[PDB]
């Protein structure tokens, strides 16, 4: 795709080019850690010819992942033979893999590894769902969430990845998962360690990286990586389109595939939704309130062929993300956990979640203070015959035995005696109440949760903005 | 044993046995007034529930969750001894559930900082503790024969009540064991963890960048400034919501805790909105009561008798 | 006190910036024989003609082999570029540059060549 040159070669970032023919694109970051012996190093280097002048340049930097370090620009007049024998020369010396042949590559212990990068107008629309598509197609905040997602919190302090590399690190937490399976913090799980910190870009400052030894930061990573890829898909689905659009947005919105259509605040699906949202607001997530808006419907193609219509216990479900990601999901429907994830990282095993109380689902939306606009989306969801957990057994799925989906017995919880009904579905008001439900011998779940495996039991319904309205801070 | 149902229903709270033989034995060593005993000779002073014991609250509204209560004595922490009131100097019984014991007697300094140093399990190894180190600070002879002799009371009377006079005694090292974090005030929490490691998550940022968060968003120029600024507690919350929600309750318990040690009054909502309810989620109640009785009234003069 | 003909990435194109005494041009020595140490470190900075648009070089190695060496460009203000150097003096001898004068070898730091 679209080729950039590294911004921080200032004296080329404006004159030069990273060098491509063809597939082979000479541009390359290296990672190693060995925590065994703390180290966590990477390693970039670049091929540059000068867009005016003919003189080609070797970029080499190279530090601590996240922190800026020794960089060396090697010129060449013109002699492009020589520059490109140093990279490869370099390359090997650095992998033990020879670069001309970077398809077939394989890493060797104590060496760097390596890793691979991105590197007349009558705009025909309801005013509202304009509002909505520039709110979640706006570039500048995907690319400001993506430099937070470096210099905020740094979890991809280099750059980003491909959707090959998130599965790579996959299978090293695949790997990180048999091996803490048995409980033995020996070398091999030091080792699968050093993989999994290789694969993935961290940063830890100078305490020696930590051995990954309990489910919480496995489920973290988790979660973390999937992160990575929800930005992946979503920079992915933004692309802008030229054939005389007049509003881009209406071909992004094409891309949605997914009519989207405003509802008036006095019809009676306005009204229960609202209901609905303020019935559920679990007493415990008080810090914040939250206004209905606006509210949408939702009519996404080829879901009314695979719902799952003939099984029974259907009812509207939450489910709640980012502002950003949300562009996904309109386009492509949720999905289950990437197979190759490891499953002991979902307590309860993959496949899809709701919740029927707004707050617990809706504290995934990360709203903020400044940023006081979050979604939250409703989805007709047939659980059909429930299976009943008390406590945490990361192998439900095999217990199904004939059921379509999981209940975690949480605490609190609305009793079906208050349940109405929106166009034939369960809809399950609140308040929250105790349902009697108990563990003589653990903890208690403090809210019922409902997970679905099947992919074809999701019909998305509805579409709700929502103003988070934050309070006093001090 | 008649005089000590009135004391602890008027704190709500469980006083351990050595309270109250520390009482008989400050009441020998001085009748008249035993709370002060030991003031004209350390210059320490007895209060808090001695101060129901010397009936000195006979002279009154009366919160007793803030008698004595320091700017930085955590709801856990029950003010029982007094020292220099120049740096607020103090020691008090650790409780970490109001159904419990203390597990030890720890010290603050209020207007130093706001760590808390165990200072042995029972008040005779605080005071003990307190009368050794000032031995040596003290630059005189002649005026020690009293410390002596005081002090040796002190160790008959532990010896005769079968009491360890260690700094850190078996039962301490017991609780550190159970000890998941000491949250900048070093006492360390104790909260529920079954078979599953359900109860407890570590918090996405480190002691050291929290206090860096907390120094960075204190230290902001306007309120816009900190509303921007102020991304990485929206966050925080967040994720503790998520984490209460799957009954890791402790999460939200360290971390309106480090708030409410950094002292700051642009915490005091936020804290009051995690550290009540994980108190609440935990089942302990009256520390909520505490803590929105003390942020609502944080004050640097706490004696309730003025 | 010539140019580095070494530093092939800017010889040719500008002239070395002094000032009298004080002379944005130096190469330093520091060798001991107990620790095995024997290095050097030379400084440059660099003035465009057409612009106000300077360069600082350092380079350091083992006496007579090249080593490393480092640009760190300074096309905002000269001023910035005396930052550098002067500081980076202080670092490295413990002496300011103000006070380049009266030099005095202070255990493990760079001294000039005279």
């Amino acid at each position: 795709g679209k080729a950039p040159v590294d911004p921080e070669c200032t004296a080329k970032v404006g004159k030069a080019h990273v060098y491509c023919e063809g597939n082979d694109v000479y541009d390359v970051m290296l990672n190693q850690t060995n925590l065994q012996f703390n180290n966590n190093k990477y390693y970039l280097i670049q091929l540059l010819e000068d867009d005016a002048q003919r003189n080609f340049s070797v970029w080499m930097r190279w530090g601590r992942v996240g922190k800026m370090g020794q960089h060396s620009l090697v010129a060449c007049s013109g002699n492009l033979n020589k520059a490109k024998e140093i990279f490869q020369k370099k390359f090997l010396d650095k992998t033990k893999n020879n670069w001309e042949d970077r398809e077939k590559f394989e890493k060797v212990p104590g060496k760097y590894d390596m890793l691979q990068m991105d590197y007349k107008p009558e705009s025909q629309l309801d005013l509202r769902v304009q509002e909505l598509i520039k709110l979640i197609c706006n570039v500048q905040a995907m690319e400001e969430m993506m430099m937070e997602m470096k210099y905020n919190t740094k979890k991809a302090p280099l750059g980003k990845l491909t959707v090959a590399q998130i599965k790579a690190g996959y299978q090293s937490l695949k790997k990180i998962e048999d091996c803490i399976r048995a409980g033995q913090h020996g070398r091999a799980l030091m080792e699968a360690c050093n993989e999994f910190y290789t694969r993935i870009p961290h940063d830890f400052g100078l305490r020696t990286p930590p051995l990954i030894r309990t489910q919480k930061e496995l489920s973290e990573k988790i979660q973390l990586l999937e992160a990575l890829g929800d930005i992946e898909i979503a920079i992915k689905l933004v692309k802008t389109e030229l054939q005389s659009p007049e509003h881009p947005l209406d071909q992004h919105y094409r891309n949605l595939h997914c009519a989207l259509r405003p509802l008036d605040h006095e019809s009676y699906e306005f009204k229960v939704i609202s209901q609905y949202l303020q019935s559920t607001h679990a007493p415990t997530h008080s810090d914040y309130t939250m206004t209905l808006l606006d509210l949408f419907e939702v009519e996404k193609d080829g879901e009314k062929e695979a719902f799952r219509e003939d099984l029974h216990n259907r009812m509207l479900l939450w489910h709640g993300s980012r502002m950003s990601n949300w562009v996904g999901i309109l386009s492509h429907g949720l999905r289950i956990a990437p197979p190759e994830a490891p499953i002991t990282g979902y307590m309860f095993g993959k496949g899809i979640y709701f919740a029927d109380m707004s707050s617990k689902s809706a504290n995934y939306c990360f709203a903020s203070r400044l940023k006081n606009t979050g979604l939250l989306l409703l989805s007709e969801v047939a659980l059909g015959q429930c299976n009943e957990l008390l406590e945490a057994n990361p192998k439900a799925e095999g217990l199904l035995q004939g059921k379509h989906s999981t209940k975690g017995l949480g605490k609190m919880a609305p009793s079906s005696a208050h349940f109405v009904t929106l166009n034939g579905s369960t809809v399950p008001l609140g308040p929250a109440s105790d349902t009697g439900i108990l563990n003589p011998d653990g903890y208690t779940l403090n809210y019922n949760e409902y997970i679905v495996y099947n992919p074809n039991q999701v019909r998305m319904r509805y579409l709700l903005k929502v103003q988070f309205n934050f309070l006093q801070l001090w | 044993s008649d005089l000590r149902k009135e004391v602890e229903n008027h704190y709500k709270l469980s006083l351990p046995e050595d309270f109250y033989h520390f009482w008989k034995f400050c009441e020998e060593l001085d009748p008249e007034k035993p709370s002060d005993s030991l003031s004209a000779s350390l210059g320490l002073q007895l209060v808090g529930p001695y101060d129901i014991l010397a009936g000195k609250h006979k002279t009154k509204g009366l919160n007793f969750n803030l008698h004595w209560r320091f700017y930085y004595d955590p709801p856990e922490f029950q003010t029982i001894i007094i020292g220099d009131n120049k740096t607020q100097y103090h020691m008090g019984y650790f409780r970490d559930s109001p159904d419990e014991f203390p597990v030890y007697v720890g010290i603050n300094e209020a207007k130093k900082n706001c760590i808390i140093v165990p200072n042995g399990d029972n008040v005779f190894a605080a005071v003990k503790l307190f009368l050794t180190k000032k031995l040596k600070e003290i630059t005189d002879k002649k005026k020690i024969n009293l410390l002596k002799n005081i002090d040796e009371k002190l160790t008959e009377a532990a010896r005769e009540l079968g009491y360890s006079l260690e700094q850190r005694t078996v039962k301490m090292k017991q609780r550190d064991k159970k000890v998941v974090t000491k949250t900048f005030h070093g006492a360390g929490l104790v909260v529920p963890v079954d078979k599953n490691d359900v109860g407890y998550r570590e918090l996405p940022e480190t002691d050291a960048d929290l206090k860096r968060i907390c120094k960075t968003i204190v230290e902001a120029a306007s309120d816009e400034e900190r509303l921007k600024a102020f991304a990485p507690i929206q966050e925080m919350m967040t994720f503790v919501q998520f984490a209460n929600d799957e009954c890791d309750y402790g999460m939200g318990l360290e971390l309106g805790m480090d708030l409410f040690c950094y002292g700051s009054h642009y915490f005091h909502k936020v804290a009051g909105q995690l550290l009540p309810l994980a108190y609440n989620l935990l089942k302990r109640n009256l520390f909520a009561e505490i803590i929105e009785e003390h942020l609502a009234n944080r004050s640097q003069e706490n004696i309730d008798q003025l």
